[PDB]
RNA sequence: GUAGCGGCGAGCGAAACGGGAAGAGCCCAAACCAACGUUGGGGUUGAGGACAGAGUUACAAAGGACGACAUUAGACGAAUCAUCUGGAAAGAUGAAUCAAAGAAGGUAAUAAUCCUGUAGUCGAAAAUGUUGUCUCUCUUAUCCUGAGUACGACGGAGCACGUGAAAUUCCGUCGGAAUCUGGGAGGACCAUCUCCUAAGGCUAAAUACUCUCUAGUGACCGAUAGUGAACAGUACCGUGAGGGAAAGGUGAAAAGCACCCCGGAAGGGGAGUGAAAUAGAACCUGAAACCGUGUGCUUACAAGUAGUCAGAGCCCGUUAAUGGGUGAUGGCGUGCCUUUUGUAGAAUGAACCGGCGAGUUACGAUUUGAUGCAAGGUUAAGCAGUAAAUGUGGAGCCGUAGCGAAAGCGAGUCUGAAUAGGGCGUUUAGUAUUUGGUCGUAGACCCGAAACCAGGUGAU
RNA sequence: UAACUUGGGAGUCAGAACAUGGGUGAUAAGGUCCGUGUUCGAAAGGGAAACAGCCCAGACCACCAGCUAAGGUCCCAAAAU
RNA sequence: GACAAUGGUAGGAGAGCGUUCUAAGGGCGUUGAAGCAUGAUCGUAAGGACAUGUGGAGCGCUUAGAAGUGAGAAUGCCGGUG
């Protein structure tokens, strides 16, 4: 409910008040599961594709006459039992993505949310004032907040000077408040999020 | 959860029969196609509803009746139904549409007599049936075909 | 692509409340001098499609409700 | 993704025709003739391992016959008599007992006839 | 998968409404004027006409001036040293540095800081394109309104629609209207009403495709795979149309073995190079079938699916286990698969070894499990987004009510004269996504005909 | 100790011998067609020399323990010269 | 702890082994990966280790996901060799 607010040299600048119905909520395993689950499928590009008996080249004649030969009869080398033959099935071009209810998708990511602030993997800093893109400036920002590897920066709009400050570092990534995603959030360890995209993030997944 | 300990919920998943994979499956060999036959092959068996050359039934049986082309239907609403709203209140087929209590308007929208209505509204809908009129008059209230 | 009904079926069943199949009956063309007035009568009578003969069919009435 | 053949096969056979060790000519050798005579030999060690029992219960009673033979008697006599007696030491026994300590035996057998 | 079409069989199968992408409107013929029927003016429609700022994308067609942007070469571009093992360091250890650059290749093993690069930024003499401002021109009911037409008969065809009660559209043959008080359509047809105005033409965009080009992507292949083709429509086959392969890998670096010896040579043994030559080119790894050399045990009186159980003797010594190899001799014992009432079968199939080789996917249906929400549940196309999740989108779909062929009535309804009886119903649970099972449409588990049709090639 | 109802998923529609009640044939067939039961099919083990269908009897695995079934006890070959 | 059950073709049901790829985590590797070879090792099975030799640069494990996922027979196809 009641969360620290910090500068970005780690001193308590206030506290802030989120709702407990986005990051204070128990955490359903199993929508979770079904949402990283279904991002990784759309994640998937199913180019994909083999020759079937009618798509290799040739093949047309019938390579010996039905009887009399004293060979097993064949209809044409391209049979899948003939080497450089058609394959049989095999993977055909397809897209894995699938949809599921949309509140289904607000609840998984209530449940990602509630799981960084149990935890205590979720930090709210009061504002982020990086004028120019410097890369050791944010990484000793990082180490002064004391944060782990992998941590998931979330700005309220799309922050272009903390992005490109951030986006070298390995293991740290940065988002917006309407691009947050259960793959993100839970991959990442820790959560280092403004108090406005905070609020906006309350008031939207409500 | 944690990316490398992701657990689908219990009895949601369960791997597919792979046939045509040894004995010891059960379903190895004739992969559960049994011995010879039509149905043994590939794009084997008759199309549903073939009884062998025996007359089908959907041919030994008469056609009947006919489709009414100006057929009306109307969304169904019934007393019980009509509880959700407070005494006073002037049932529309727009405030039915809006509070949700029908989804589809159809030709119009009628009035049944299932349930208790216990409240007292002026409804005007497009038919309303005996009872359900009746009831709404008893209840103190009063109705307008529209 | 979709599942076809069959279209005769579609023509001679109607679906009742608990998914059932209302039908007409056979022997109800003509010939009804060779037919007992009991029997005409009682054959004015809908059935329903038998439980052996809806697992056959099912699927051929799958949309029709 | 495409899952070539491997080296499963191989290993799987190689665990057969290891089997087939001391087997003669192509049956140590060949995969086909050496699983059929692996499939063979763990039918027939089956079958003698119940086969085994009888056999050593057979070579226990022809021993204590000749045992009693010696001490006018035949087997079955001998048996009734210790049987009467309330002796239950086994066929494996009382040949092991006749060839190595005959007057023991001896004695198991005057019981026996005291029994009769 | 509705309405409908259909030996009403198998099957075939809309459209309007609604939601979206895109969006654009115009020019003639004729009435009538002025010039020599042909020219210019006049005009363009659901009642109008006669009479009384736009443009080279249709709407008319040619240029220029200049700008800007893009493509077709390129340029700059941050930051690492040491020790150890090693032939070699990028690896290990220590201590540093850059990052709008931790994409990716290469470098003697695995590199953000060694190289080519990447983020970022810059760049064009010339030629093609796109797009702008100025210019530039173009411009400011008396009469008529599409005739061998519409339409009809016959024969056909196209319409989801098989001649049907068959409207609507087209072709051949033959007939053949009317003229705003006109003409056509609203599924035979008539009347009324409603909508529209045929028999002239033009018109971008949203849509379809990929031999190509540029830049990229992949829970796609990795040399029997992936293109037929990593080295080829070649070799080879055929008169011809046409058919159509096999075949990748030394090493970091050729340092590709000076020299000596046997040998005509081939090939070897040394010596050298190399980390390694059983990496020496027929070159990474080097399985199995198969072919040899040596020998620990055994075998020349013995009748056999070759093993198995028992078991001395001899020879060894392990993943150390109540061990390993061999085996005199005794008991038992007619391979496997397929197909069959029944196969040792003298029924089928396999010479052996190796590789390859068969229920898959898409869209629907149904059922079960799981999960979310619940008298509600859920969006499709689209738009935004990173080819994502997701947001938006409520059109639509399934439920909340059934019964009847239908009009209809409705917790009932149908039948029935019935207030009877009887059928189906009421006397709460659905819905969305998804794992599994099964079915349907697709070649639908794989291989196999004899044949049929179409277009070609052949009388050497 | 089952039985029935409702749903999901099948396979089967060539059967064979033996015994017994019958048709047919010829009180022929290892014939053929029906009734009844068992076994084989889909069942190994013991017996019937060998021998799917006969007799005994239904193998979860191990034992160099014991008692029995059919059938057997002079030798092959366990048990009565 | 004491009772019961466990022959099986077509076939139904369940639980698992192994192969390639992916995600995340955690590791191994020139002080020698995969592969190959040998062994007297382990598990109820599919199968899993360890040691040595060869090899010379990649590869396990955990959880989950996805399949061109397992061959002894097709007078199967190709290659090699009897
Ligand atoms: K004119
Ligand atoms: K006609
Ligand atoms: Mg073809
Ligand atoms: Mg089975
Ligand atoms: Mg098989
Ligand atoms: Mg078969
Ligand atoms: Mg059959
Ligand atoms: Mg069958
Ligand atoms: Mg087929
Ligand atoms: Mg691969
Ligand atoms: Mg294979
Ligand atoms: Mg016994
Ligand atoms: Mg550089
Ligand atoms: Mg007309
Ligand atoms: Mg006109
Ligand atoms: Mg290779
Ligand atoms: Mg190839
Ligand atoms: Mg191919
Ligand atoms: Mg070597
Ligand atoms: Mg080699
Ligand atoms: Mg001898
Ligand atoms: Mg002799
Ligand atoms: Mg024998
Ligand atoms: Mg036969
Ligand atoms: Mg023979
Ligand atoms: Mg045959
Ligand atoms: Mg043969
Ligand atoms: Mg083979
Ligand atoms: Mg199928
Ligand atoms: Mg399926
Ligand atoms: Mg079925
Ligand atoms: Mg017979
Ligand atoms: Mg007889
Ligand atoms: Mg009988
Ligand atoms: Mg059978
Ligand atoms: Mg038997
Ligand atoms: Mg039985
Ligand atoms: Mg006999
Ligand atoms: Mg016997
Ligand atoms: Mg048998
Ligand atoms: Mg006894
Ligand atoms: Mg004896
Ligand atoms: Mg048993
Ligand atoms: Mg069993
Ligand atoms: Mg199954
Ligand atoms: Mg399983
Ligand atoms: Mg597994
Ligand atoms: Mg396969
Ligand atoms: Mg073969």
């Amino acid at each position: 409910a009641n969360y620290d607010v910090l500068k970005l040299d780690g001193t308590k600048s206030g506290s802030i008040e989120l709702s407990d119905a986005v990051f204070g909520i128990e955490p359903n395993n199993s929508v979770l599961f079904e949402a990283i689950n279904l991002q990784r499928a759309s994640l998937r590009q199913g180019t994909h594709a083999v020759k079937n008996r009618s798509a290799v080249s040739g093949g047309g004649r019938k390579p010996w006459k039905q009887k009399g030969t004293g060979r097993a009869r064949q209809g044409t080398i391209r049979a899948p039992q003939w080497r450089g033959g058609g394959i049989v099935f095999g993977p055909t071009p397809r897209s894995y993505a699938y949809k599921m209810p949309k509140k289904m998708r607000r609840l998984a990511l209530r449940s990602a949310l509630s799981f960084k602030a149990q935890e205590n993997g979720l930090t709210v800093v009061d504002a982020f004032n990086f004028e120019a893109p410097k890369t050791k400036e944010f990484k000793n920002v990082l180490s002064t907040l004391e944060q782990p590897k992998k941590v998931l920066v979330v700005t309220e709009n799309e922050d272009v000077n903390v992005e490109l400050s951030a986006r070298n570092i390995p293991g740290v990534q940065v988002t917006t408040a309407q691009g947050l995603n259960v793959l993100d959030i839970t991959n990442a360890d820790s959560l280092v999020i403004t108090e406005a995209a905070a609020k906006k993030v309350e008031e939207v997944l409500g | 959860m944690k990316l490398h300990e992701l657990k689908p919920a219990e009895g949601s998943r369960k791997e597919r029969n792979r046939v045509g994979r040894g004995v010891a499956t059960g379903n190895g060999k004739t992969s559960g196609r049994g011995h010879k036959g039509q149905k043994a092959r590939s794009g084997g068996g008759v199309r549903p509803g073939f009884e062998g050359g025996q007359l089908p039934l959907f041919r030994r049986l008469p056609k009947r009746g006919f489709t009414n082309i100006n057929r009306k239907e109307y969304a169904i609403v019934n007393l019980d139904q009509l509880n959700k709203f407070e005494d006073g209140t002037e049932v529309t087929p727009a405030l039915l549409v809006e509070s949700g209590v029908v989804k589809n308007e159809k030709s119009g929208i009628k009035i049944l007599g299932n349930g208790s209505l216990d409240k007292k509204l002026t409804v005007k809908a497009h038919k309303f049936s005996a009872s359900a009129a009746e009831a709404i008059d008893a209840k103190g209230g009063a109705h307008e075909v529209i | 692509p979709k599942m076809k009904t069959h279209r005769g079926a579609a023509k001679r069943v109607k679906r009742t409340a608990s998914g059932q199949l209302k039908r007409s009956r056979a022997f109800t063309s003509h010939l009804f001098a060779n037919k007992s007035t009991k029997q005409k009568r009682q054959l004015r009578k809908a059935r329903l499609v038998s439980k052996s003969d809806m697992k056959r069919v099912k699927q051929l009435l799958a949309y029709k409700k | 993704p495409r899952v070539k053949g491997g080296t499963v096969t191989r290993a799987r056979r190689k665990k057969t025709i290891k089997l087939a060790k001391g087997y003669f000519g192509s049956k140590h050798t060949l995969y086909k003739v050496a699983k059929q005579q692996v499939m063979k030999s763990g039918q027939y060690a089956f079958r003698d391992r119940r086969q085994r029992k009888r056999d050593f219960r057979k070579l226990w009673i022809t021993r204590i016959n000749a045992a009693a033979r010696q001490h006018e008697m035949s087997y079955s006599r001998l048996m009734n008599g210790l049987k009467k007696a309330g002796i239950d030491i086994n066929r494996k026994m009382l040949s092991e007992i006749a060839i190595s300590d005959e007057k023991a035996f001896a004695q198991l057998v005057t019981k026996a006839k005291d029994a009769l």
